[PDB]
């Protein structure tokens, strides 16, 4: 793919 | 609520939020740096009335969040967003809402927050953070 | 206590801890995976005995951490880890140690737990974690 | 030259290049992707004009460049970038301008090109480019 | 700007 | 897809 | 360190 | 020829190679840097023989390499590289082998070159580099 991937932390809530 | 995704961006200018004591967090917004230049997200609004605005100026870049803290609990049915708290280098912003719930917190040693996703109806679902070098 | 710092390393192949019931988490080691092969990380060890070992073997690289939570509370006057669970895409192994005190989670949308830090006395009294894509 | 710093965005949408069959490559602009919409980049325009414009539409996200290569060379008495081609993963999109002087290539195995920099007088002086997973 | 690569760390979650 | 850490790869130069 | 993402940069090619 | 992948490191404390002055590069190997230990990578060797060894011992953590460049070339029906120079902070290192055929050049302005994959039939045959923050 030609998206940029980044760290993602979470979710927090629901 | 409505899902959101603000995606990533080179860092954080300012936050927007807003809170009411007797549930939890309505406003969500965020100005981030984009290569230098200060980018407007979108507005994460609640569906209702009733909050405390709050408008949390970062001095960036020297200024950055070094941890995003806050509790979740049930309002009204729905497990959403109790409180915020952000700590920079510099100070402690918050806490903005009543700190009953659980608590979450996310310490940051090396990196920053570029970025945040989630969820709004009558208040904040949940959220998530991008982070990077 | 001391201080250890593994480094970041390529994923994990395995955790190695050991907890007590009434206190908090003592031992901890990881079974790092360093470009496709195992790496015996070192054993950082409780200063005081008597806990229960535990081995957290994982399916590498299909099977990942997702998520890690536990509590942070108070024995004998310092606050340390009292209690952690790790959730992969295919189990949850915990808790281990005493659920009671401030609970934490790190949920994982995108990215990984590449390598451990923190600092051991007679208990686990913090801990980090690298994260990389 | 005139520098410039588009700095770093989400990905690559298309690119507006210029150049003279007897000189190098003059203008140059990006329509960079930010998460999931358009991002219109500076023009960044030659000192003169007398350019023949090329458009590279790509088919986003499943189409993104592989390799750039391309000649530097001296046009004028300046070491100017005289060629470019763009590689992706399903077309060759050039050479863009004079094929002398001396090659060079970034064949990508892993990452993606999310931004430009560089000069650019009367011809494109030089540029890098900005890698992300 | 140094020769050793960073890694983003999050944390600590015990005694601060 | 796997829990194998990423990196950004240039490359190859010479044959293939 | 500072507020500003990093990024892995590669160049530069020309003058 | 033989396939190689040393994977990701967290620095380069030294390359060890060979090269004939009359074909192409031979043997290769990298000494890493590991979480701020060495970490001694495989030997990838020739085939052949006849090679003139080289150590190129990097000052790490404070030098680093900021180019690698060469040239690829035709050596017996086969394309190789042929030559390799090394451009940190302090020093140059090369060229070693023949400066003839297809120049390269991979300059670094931002990032880490943390490890190395390629291949050696009775030469290197190709190369990539892992880059990191
Ligand atoms: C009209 C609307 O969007 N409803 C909001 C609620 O949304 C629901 O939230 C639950 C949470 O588990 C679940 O995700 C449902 O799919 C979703 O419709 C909720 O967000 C509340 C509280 O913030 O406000 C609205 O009523
Ligand atoms: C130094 C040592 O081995 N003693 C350990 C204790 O360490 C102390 O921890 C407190 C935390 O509030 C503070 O950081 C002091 O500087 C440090 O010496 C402590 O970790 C306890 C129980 O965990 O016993 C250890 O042996
Ligand atoms: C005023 C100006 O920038 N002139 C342009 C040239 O710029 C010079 O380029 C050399 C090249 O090494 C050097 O960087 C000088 O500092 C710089 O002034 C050059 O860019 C040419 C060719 O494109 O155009 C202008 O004349
Ligand atoms: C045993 C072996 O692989 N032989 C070496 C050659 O390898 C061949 O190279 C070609 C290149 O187009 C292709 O990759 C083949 O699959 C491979 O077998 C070659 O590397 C030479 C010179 O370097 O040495 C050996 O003979």
């Amino acid at each position: 793919s030609g998206i940029s991937q980044t760290v993602i932390v979470g979710p927090w809530g629901a | 609520g409505k899902a959101f995704d603000d995606g990533a961006f080179t860092g954080i200018r300012e936050i927007n939020l807003s809170y009411n004591k007797e549930t939890a967090i309505g406003d969500f917004q965020v100005v981030y740096d984009l290569n230098g230049s200060p980018y407007v997200g979108e507005n994460h609004k609640s569906f209702i009335t009733g909050f405390t605005p709050v408008k949390i100026s970062l001095d960036f870049p020297s200024e950055y969040i070094m941890e995003v803290s806050g509790y979740t609990g049930k309002v009204s049915g729905y497990v959403v967003v109790r409180s915020l708290t952000f700590k920079t280098n510099k100070k402690t912003y918050g806490p903005y809402g009543v700190t009953s719930g659980t608590p979450f917190s996310l310490p940051i040693e090396n990196g920053l927050i570029v970025g945040f996703k989630g969820s709004i109806g009558y208040w904040l679902d949940y959220f998530s953070m991008y982070l990077s070098l």
